RNA sequence: AGCUGUACCGGAAGGUGCGGCUGGAU
RNA sequence: CCUGGUCCACCCGUGACGCUGAGGCGCGAAAGCGUGGGGAGCAAACCGGAUCCCGGGUAGUCCACGCCCUAAACGAUGCGCGCUAGGUCUCUGGGUCUCCUGGGGGCCGAAGCUAACGCGUUAAGCGCGCCGCCUGGGGAGUACGGCCGCAAGGC
RNA sequence: UAGCGCCGGCCAACUCCGUGCCAGCAGCCGCGGUAAUACGGAGGGCGCGAGCGUUACCCGGAUUCACUGGGCGUAAAGGGCGUGUAGGCGGCCUGGGGCGUCCCAUGUGAAAGACCACGGCUCAACCGUGGGGGAGCGUGGGAUACGCUCAGGCUAGACG
């Protein structure tokens, strides 16, 4: 019903008396190229336990998205931590320009319009973590309408 | 009005205590107390309990939740007067966003009440049956009341929303509504249905709670 | 020494707006209620009052919000998301016609001091006249 | 404990004056 | 005795007379200098005593003029103005007096901010004005040039 | 006539032998002491091809001089503190001027070049014809919200 994408991997390790303990983890997105997007950050021992976790969490983490013409209502600057991401729609016939963790994540949303740009840090987390709260925070003609007049 | 004034209801707390997002609710401050406004409490009071009726004679059902020492013996009483599950002894830390752990504890409840109705008990030496005993108890006192539960509620009643923040949060987390018995020094905002009141005098709590109950009753 | 008046009422909105308060108040003066005006006819205050506070003229703004939010954090959505000043004192920006921003493809507006009064960044292009950029607002 | 501004060392893994700081424990 | 800053009450008077401010001009702990005095005690250097201590001890610490003008000169936080929940303690005014209203000094904490720690009406929040400063570490606050100083040295 | 570079990650493309911190590679991270997918050959593979590479310089990435678009509690960075000159910035109401500002018209923004349309070379490169657009500046009118200037008033800043 739904398609998935690991982000990254990354094994943490943690000291112990006289050893190291690892963990992994996952970064997965869920989407459906309609306008359903969910974002899993899962953590457990082996790698598959963590990216089944993320695929958990991605699911029971959803976000609509407004498209229109396959890409964005309006532009869109989001900062998260340290780190900022430029959303800007884009006419039919461009493609989707952007980074690895960006692309992930749109692709999956149904957007295949858009021009994008990251600023300041770019930890591939907190990256992600702006990109899904710059889609949770977007409006249409019909919403700010109804916000405004209705 | 006229029942209210005679339960204590309009006795909030002092000037200290008070959480500033609730002074749209405060009448007046009278003898370095703070009065509750009888009017709002009353149309408020209206709003919650449509609501309640139409909920009950939907089909869904109401926790009650009071963890306080003098609404403990209340909420289980007015609970008894209803199907409604309760909570009162104490709330244990996720018994809604986890409630699929809870649910095998409740299990482990029934299986050993029903070990304990049958003439197995005969073997597992008395140190045995001390052990499963000792747990039978810790676990009646727990998970009592709570038991009713085959699924997640549909709303959910507070006594005081400040001591039970935990579950009011748990709540919030779940897309479930609130219901709360709030005061002076409680958030307006997290309780979706509140009836401005208090959360001491006991005459307060029994009014509230069996005007409530006896409403579901009818509605029923 | 309060430099800019403007800006001054503009951050009182934000920080009004910021608390979910009800009502606030600035200090009143002919241009601000022009721009009261042109915020209140685009739908984005309840709207404005001419009122007196210990014998000093001020404007009372009644402000706009959206419905009780579900979920988590039930704190409504915001009418004005985000309001900013354009051309300050010390940096002026004047724009022709043909250089008028155009804010959230549209959803917002930018108010503009034309020499025919105070317009929209629409009526502005519609007109077709330009002057000192106020701010904008979405 | 440490650090620091000046001043001096013909026993300088540095020391001592005078004063300050916590980026140190009662 | 002479003198500076400041707070409150009446809301009496002028009528925007305002804020910041590169240079300049003043002030600037301790230490250090020049010309005189003074020196109880304490103590760089130095002289001894056992193996970081204990006895002595000049400068200095003191005063009067003129220099020097640097610090972990710190709240490591430029100055001014307006806005945004409160709780508590403490100093100092006013009132109708354990309740209000001013101005300082601390702690907890809304919203918010921050990489985190934490700040949070005494902002590190939301804004406007002006000033100084920053652009990888070491070489190095070094060299060289210039301006100050008796010298140390400072910039 | 078919070169030429590359195959650890960045970055498309993997195995066997030879030496074994030696010979060597490398733009950065770093590889080489028993396989070493990184050194040297071979099979295969990848990229572009009458070209493929390497140096040198410029812009980009670099939001790493930040007007668009950054900062100064502890990461680098608030002057030791005042008083102040030049400068920068400046409350409310009314009226005049029209400097800034905006608008209309016109002149100049040569040719070639950039952009669009058509066409000539068997296509293209190249070229031709026509159409535009263009920051700025001169001239002649209009506008007066804001900034500026004058003229008057006000008391909420500031003083007494």
């Amino acid at each position: 019903d739904f398609e998935e994408k690991m982000i990254l991997i990354r094994r943490t390790a943690r000291m112990q008396a006289g050893g190291r303990r690892f963990r992994f983890g996952a970064l997965v997105v869920v989407g459906d190229r309609q306008g359903r997007v969910g974002l899993g950050f899962g953590k457990a021992p082996e790698v598959p336990l963590a990216v089944q976790k993320a695929g958990y969490y991605a699911r029971r983490n959803m976000v609509e998205v407004p498209l229109q013409n396959g890409t964005i209502p309006h532009e869109i600057e989001v900062e998260f931590g340290a780190s900022k991401i430029v959303l800007k729609p884009a006419a039919p016939g461009t493609g989707v320009i952007a980074g690895a963790v960006p692309r992930a994540i749109l692709e999956l949303a149904g957007v295949t319009d858009i021009l994008t740009k990251e600023l300041g840090s770019r930890n591939p987390i907190n990256i992600a973590y702006a990109t899904m709260e710059a889609l949770r925070q977007l409006r249409t003609k019909a919403d700010v309408e109804r916000l405004r007049k209705g | 009005v006229k029942e209210l004034l005679e339960a204590g209801v309009h006795f909030g707390h002092e000037r200290k205590r008070w959480n500033p997002k609730f002074a749209r609710y405060i009448y007046a401050e009278r003898n370095g107390i703070h009065i509750i406004d009888l009017q709002k409490t009353m149309e408020e009071l209206e709003r919650t309990f449509r609501f309640i009726e139409d909920l009950a004679m939907r089909g869904g059902t109401i926790l009650f939740v009071g963890t306080k020492k003098q609404a403990q013996d209340i909420v289980r009483m007015e609970a008894e007067r209803a199907g409604m599950p309760y909570v009162n002894q104490r709330w244990l830390g996720g018994m809604l966003t986890n409630f699929k752990t809870i649910s095998q504890r409740v299990h482990r409840l029934e299986e050993l009440e029903a070990l304990f109705a049958s003439p197995e008990i005969e073997e597992r030496p008395k140190k045995e049956q001390v052990r499963l005993k000792h747990e039978l108890e810790r676990l009646q006192k727990y998970l009592s009341g709570f038991r009713l539960l085959k699924r997640l509620p549909d709303a959910i009643f507070v006594v005081d929303p400040t001591k039970e923040a935990i579950a009011v949060r748990e709540a919030r987390k779940l897309f479930i509504p609130v219901i709360a018995l709030a005061d002076t020094d409680s958030d307006p905002d997290l309780v979706d249905y509140i009836i401005p009141g208090n959360d001491d005098a006991i005459r307060s709590i029994q009014l509230i709670l069996s005007r409530a109950v006896d409403l579901i009753i009818q509605a029923r | 020494m309060l430099t800019d008046p403007i800006a001054d009422m503009l951050t009182r909105i934000r920080n009004a707006t910021r608390v979910y308060k009800e009502s606030t108040d600035v200090p009143a003066s002919r241009f601000k209620e022009e721009i009261l005006r042109i915020l209140a006819r685009e739908g984005f205050i309840k709207g404005y009052e001419r009122v007196d506070v210990d014998g000093k003229p001020y404007l009372r703004v009644y402000l706009k919000y959206g419905p009780r939010r579900q979920g988590p954090d039930p704190r409504p959505e915001q009418v004005i998301h985000h309001i900013r000043r354009i051309s300050k004192p010390g940096r002026r920006v004047y724009v022709g016609v043909k250089e008028i921003p155009r804010v959230r493809r549209g959803l917002g507006i930018a108010i503009l001091s034309t020499s025919k009064g105070v317009l929209t960044d629409r009526e502005a292009r519609k007109l077709g006249v330009g002057g000192e950029l106020i701010c904008e607002v979405w």
